[PDB]
């Protein structure tokens, strides 16, 4: 397999079975037995936050810049008023993630108890894979099934576009920093001076 | 806060600037203008003029001397006089403790384990602390699995 | 090199060569960043 | 004066006795040791308790053990 | 065997194997093996970047006493305006060489590792010895892939010979402007008017 | 006597440096009458320089 420096060997936790596996734990963060479980669902709601960071910070801005939606930015979104309050708003979503990730949490300590239904229990997710709620509320059109090489192809997919979203959104985070300018205008100021508007120059 | 003016709008902290400047000034009447020492003072003066507009700008408390003092409670306008300066030193001071905690468990197991401490293997050391960097998921990933503390029942005990 | 570089792996001059690096970073810290009270990041 | 005493820790190594500037110390015949010798303070009156025994003694913790009590001119060390 | 001193005893750590030994190791640094290996991997690329310096210094300076070229003198040739600023033209450089120089740290510690081309796998380098990449990036003409071992090292003994001329001249080219101010081209034609006084000794 | 020679026992005695410490054994005698018979060795020295003592069976434990 493929790996993240060539000459290198590949750490023995990381044998290559894991979708996205190209041996890189320098620091080791993932050695100690039992650890591995851990780190690969930490890495895909990372993943999975990320590119729904990714489609919330780019594509309103862009589409902002085409003007069809006129979106303010999303470091000036948190200012922006709604129906609620921008405070009730954080504990009304912490105790909606309260649920859901408590759910999640008893999927990755007992994997295979917390797939029935709490009210109904004639609804049961389908999924089997720790990790991969596979139902009817999470994957309507059964993309998560096959054969167990089709199977980590698009599970490969899942995490290589989510470790660029990770980057993509750790960097507007960054940009909105040190330039106080949404991420598509920092694409369009490259695309006009490329070595003008360099991170050296923002500092 | 704590009955302690901003340094921006201090009349005291302005008296130290000017009195600062005009000590440096008196030096510099008995120099030449462009002479090397008197270039030192001039650099003396725009550091100071330098750092007497860094503190007004930070936001920073200053009390009845003319001197900026620190909140160190956690207050959310100060986080850069303790806190955020405190954890650039903890993860620093932590880098210190995780690197030569891992070296201890590397020449441990070793032949002479005495003589990697007074001749440091610098291979080893140096393949660690580059390890060292994520040491918060480190430290606390040995004390969730156990690894990090010791049973006291293999811990040399004084007698009672 | 078995020996020499086994001398400069000993605790005086690891001690020397690692301080006189770290004295050697804190003294530029403290040229191009000087009087630093508050750390603004 | 000062009391010597000897434990059963000893492997009579003998070193005690030579390390010993005032003659207290002897190797009697014991059973509890390679060496089948253990040693003895007989002449404890004469001890100045300067634990020269106690820093030859290689059993950890200590055979021999000299407890500082009541001091006499014997334990004193004194010409005059 | 050509010595640097023909009355002393070679050292035994310079037995000859390599291209341009002459048995010159007075303080004796490259006697052990592993780090012996790291020295001839230094100073290959040590005479290849001289010979290139000894080409942007004394070449270009000698078409502009000649007025071949306009090109500014190479002590002042980094102050000049360019496109892009000399600061991010660091950084820059620093990424095309963290690729040029990191893949080059890979065959030095792992040989016959980063011979292959990652993106188009047929692509690879016709090369068996470390520091010798080959291929056709590197040797088009095929030069130095020789079936014959005695001519193959006398090419690489002309390799190391042209370069350490060079370490010596972009080291001559240093001292030259810190003592005289002037060009070494400069100070060349200064020395071939009088050899006698225009020396280093003229002050 | 003894639990082996060549093993790794832990000191149960307190008054020893070696207390809660891995030493291994090096030799056991079997004459009648001693009263520590197994000699471990410790990989460190106490404070009087030494790492070879006499322990009974009663103060070790193979682990
Ligand atoms: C986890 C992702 C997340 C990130 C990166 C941010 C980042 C930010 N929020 Mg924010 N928020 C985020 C989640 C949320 N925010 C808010 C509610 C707010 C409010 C009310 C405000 C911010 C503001 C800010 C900005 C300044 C705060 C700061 O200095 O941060 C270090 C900063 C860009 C402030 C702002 O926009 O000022 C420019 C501000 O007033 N946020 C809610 C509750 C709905 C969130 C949900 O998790
Ligand atoms: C810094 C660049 C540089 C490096 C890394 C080397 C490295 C080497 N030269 Mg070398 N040279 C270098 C510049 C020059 N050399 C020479 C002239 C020679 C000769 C005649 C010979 C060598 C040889 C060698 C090898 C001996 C092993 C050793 O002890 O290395 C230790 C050296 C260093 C670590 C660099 C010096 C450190 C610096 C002064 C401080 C080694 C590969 C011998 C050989 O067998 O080559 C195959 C040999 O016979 N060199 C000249 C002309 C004056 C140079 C430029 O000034
Ligand atoms: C919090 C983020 C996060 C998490 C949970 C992980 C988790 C995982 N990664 Mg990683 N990955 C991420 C970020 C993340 N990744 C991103 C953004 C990149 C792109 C640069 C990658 C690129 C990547 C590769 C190419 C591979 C891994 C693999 C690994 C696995 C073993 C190493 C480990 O446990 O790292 C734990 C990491 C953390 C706990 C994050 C610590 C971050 C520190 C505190 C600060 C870092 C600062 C940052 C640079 C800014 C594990 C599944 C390997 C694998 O088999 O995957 C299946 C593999 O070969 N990762
Ligand atoms: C976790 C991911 C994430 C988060 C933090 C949010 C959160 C935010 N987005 Mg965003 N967005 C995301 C992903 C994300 N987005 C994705 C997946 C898309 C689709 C490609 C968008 C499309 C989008 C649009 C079109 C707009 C926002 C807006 C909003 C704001 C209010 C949401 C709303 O109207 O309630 C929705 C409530 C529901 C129950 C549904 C808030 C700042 C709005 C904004 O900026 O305020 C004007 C806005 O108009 N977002
Ligand atoms: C680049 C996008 C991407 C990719 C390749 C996938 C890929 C995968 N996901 Mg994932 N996931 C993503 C985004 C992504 N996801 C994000 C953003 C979230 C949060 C909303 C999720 C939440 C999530 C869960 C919790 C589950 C999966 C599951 C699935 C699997 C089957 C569904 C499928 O083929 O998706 C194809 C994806 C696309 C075609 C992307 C559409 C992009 C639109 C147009 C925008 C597959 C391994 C399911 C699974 O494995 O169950 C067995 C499952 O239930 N994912
Ligand atoms: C998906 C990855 C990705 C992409 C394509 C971009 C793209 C862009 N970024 Mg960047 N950014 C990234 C991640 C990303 N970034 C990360 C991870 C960081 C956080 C450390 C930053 C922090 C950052 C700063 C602070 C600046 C940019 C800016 C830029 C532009 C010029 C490049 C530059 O000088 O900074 C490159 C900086 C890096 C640290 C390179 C990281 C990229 C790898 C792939 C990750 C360019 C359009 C500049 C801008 O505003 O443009 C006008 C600028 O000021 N970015
Ligand atoms: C190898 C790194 C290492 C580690 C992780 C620690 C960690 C520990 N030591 Mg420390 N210590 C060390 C080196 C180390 N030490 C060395 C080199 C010395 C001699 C100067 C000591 C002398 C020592 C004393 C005197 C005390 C501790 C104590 C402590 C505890 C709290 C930290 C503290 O008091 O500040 C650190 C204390 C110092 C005196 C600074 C020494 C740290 C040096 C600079 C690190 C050198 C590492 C490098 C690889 C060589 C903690 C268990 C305290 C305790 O009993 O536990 C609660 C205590 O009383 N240590
Ligand atoms: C644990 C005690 C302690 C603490 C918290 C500090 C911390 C600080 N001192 Mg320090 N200082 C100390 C002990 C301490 N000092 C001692 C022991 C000496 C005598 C050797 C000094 C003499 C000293 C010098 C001469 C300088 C600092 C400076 C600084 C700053 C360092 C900024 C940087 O990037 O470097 C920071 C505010 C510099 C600064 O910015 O001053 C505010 C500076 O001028 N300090
Ligand atoms: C490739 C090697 C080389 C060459 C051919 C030159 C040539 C020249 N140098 Mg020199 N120089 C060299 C390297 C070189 N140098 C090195 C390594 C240093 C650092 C110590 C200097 C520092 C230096 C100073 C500071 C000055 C010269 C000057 C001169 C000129 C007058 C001669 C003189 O006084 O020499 C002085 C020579 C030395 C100080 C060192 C000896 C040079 C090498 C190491 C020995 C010979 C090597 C090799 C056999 C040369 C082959 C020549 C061949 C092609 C014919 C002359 C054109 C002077 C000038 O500008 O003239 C007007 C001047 O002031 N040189
Ligand atoms: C071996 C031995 C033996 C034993 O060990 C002892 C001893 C004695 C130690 C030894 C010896 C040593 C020596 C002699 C050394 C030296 C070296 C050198 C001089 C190098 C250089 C080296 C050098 C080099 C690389 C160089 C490089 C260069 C360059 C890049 C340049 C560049 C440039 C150019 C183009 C031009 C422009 O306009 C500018 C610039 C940009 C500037
Ligand atoms: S020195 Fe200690 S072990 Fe040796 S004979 Fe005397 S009392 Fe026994």
């Amino acid at each position: 397999r493929p790996l993240w420096l060539p000459g290198s060997e590949a750490p023995k936790w990381l044998d290559g079975s894991l979708p996205g596996d190209y041996g890189f734990d320098p620091l080791d963060l993932a050695a100690e037995p039992g650890r591995l479980n851990w780190m690969v669902q930490a890495e895909l709601v990372h993943c999975r936050w990320a590119m729904l960071g990714a489609a919330g910070i780019f594509i309103p801005e862009l589409l902002t810049k085409i003007g069809i939606l006129n979106t303010p930015s999303w470091y000036k979104a948190g200012d922006a008023t709604y129906f609620a309050d921008q405070g009730t708003l954080f504990i009304v979503e912490l105790l909606l993630m309260a649920w859901a990730e408590s759910r999640r949490w008893a999927d990755i300590a007992r994997p295979g108890s917390v797939n029935t239904d709490p009210i109904f229990p004639n609804n049961k997710l389908t999924g089997t894979d720790v990790g991969y709620p596979g139902g009817l509320w999470f994957d309507p059109l059964g993309w998560g099934s096959g054969s167990e090489d089709k199977l980590k192809e698009i599970r490969t997919k899942e995490v290589k576009n989510g470790r660029l979203a990770m980057l993509a959104v750790l960097g507007a985070f960054v940009q909105a920093n040190v330039t106080h300018v949404g991420p598509i205008d920092n694409l369009f100021a490259h695309l006009a001076d490329p070595y003008h508007t360099t991170i050296l120059q923002s500092l | 806060v704590a009955g302690l003016t901003p340094c921006k709008e201090s009349k005291g902290f302005a008296k130290r600037q000017k009195q600062e400047i005009k000590k440096l000034e008196g030096r510099l009447k008995l120099y030449a203008p462009d002479s090397a020492p008197a270039l030192a003072i001039n650099a003396t003066i725009e550091k100071t003029k330098r750092r007497f507009e860094f503190y007004g700008n930070q936001g920073l408390l200053c009390g009845t001397d003319g001197l900026p003092h620190l909140i160190v409670d956690g207050d959310q306008a100060h986080l850069g006089e303790f806190v955020y300066p405190g954890l650039v030193f903890l993860y620093i001071a932590g880098w210190i403790g995780w690197v030569g905690r891992a070296y201890l468990i590397d020449v441990r197991t070793s032949k002479k384990p005495t003589e990697k401490e007074i001749i440091i293997d610098v291979p080893l050391a140096l393949r660690i602390m580059s390890k060292g960097l994520t040491w918060p998921v480190a430290a606390i990933g040995e004390l969730r699995s156990g690894k990090l503390v010791e049973k006291s029942s293999n811990i040399t005990v004084s007698p009672r | 090199m078995q020996d020499v570089k086994t001398y400069l792996s000993t605790a005086p001059v690891l001690a020397t060569l690692w301080f006189g690096f770290l004295a050697g970073l804190l003294i530029e810290i403290n040229r191009f960043f000087p009087d630093a009270l508050v750390l603004p990041l | 004066a000062h009391s010597v005493k000897i434990y059963d820790t000893c492997i009579g190594c003998t070193q005690c006795v030579r390390a010993c500037p005032t003659d207290v110390l002897e190797m009697v015949p014991w059973d509890g040791c390679k060496a089948s010798q253990i040693a003895s303070a007989p002449r404890t009156e004469d001890c100045v308790g300067c634990k020269r025994c106690e820093s030859a003694c290689p059993t950890d913790f200590l055979s021999v053990r000299v407890y500082l009590g009541a001091e006499t001119t014997r334990s004193m060390g004194l010409a005059y | 065997r050509p010595l640097w001193f023909p009355g002393s005893q070679p050292p035994e750590w310079l037995d000859g194997s390599l291209p341009g030994d002459f048995g010159f190791d007075p303080l004796g640094l490259g006697s052990d093996p592993e780090l012996l290996k790291w020295f001839v991997q230094a100073e290959l690329v040590h005479c290849r970047w001289a010979m290139l310096g000894a080409a942007g210094i004394f070449i270009p300076e000698a078409l502009t006493k000649a007025g071949i070229l306009n090109t500014p003198s190479w002590t002042v040739a980094g102050d000049q305006q360019y496109f892009t600023d000399a600061t991010t033209l660091f950084v820059i450089e620093i990424i095309l060489f963290a690729w040029a120089e990191g893949r080059r740290w890979a065959d030095i510690i792992n040989p016959g590792c980063v011979n292959v081309d990652p993106v188009f796998p047929n692509n690879k380098l016709t090369g068996t010895d470390v520091g010798y990449p080959g291929g056709l990036w590197f040797d088009p003409l095929g030069w130095g892939q020789t079936g014959d071992a005695a001519k193959l090292k006398d090419l690489r003994t002309r390799e190391i010979k042209n370069g350490r001329l060079a370490m010596l001249a972009v080291l001559g080219a240093v001292v030259q402007a810190n003592y005289t101010h002037t060009g070494p081209i400069d100070n060349l034609l200064a020395h071939l008017a009088d050899p006698g006084h225009n020396t280093i000794f003229a002050l | 006597i003894g639990p082996k020679r060549g093993s790794i026992v832990k000191v149960l005695r307190r008054e020893s440096y070696w207390f809660n410490d891995t030493g291994k054994v090096v030799a056991v005698d079997q004459a009648p009458g001693v009263r520590y018979p197994v000699v471990v060795r410790f990989d460190k020295v106490n404070y009087a320089g030494v790492s070879t003592n006499n322990y009974s069976p009663d103060e070790l434990e193979q682990s």
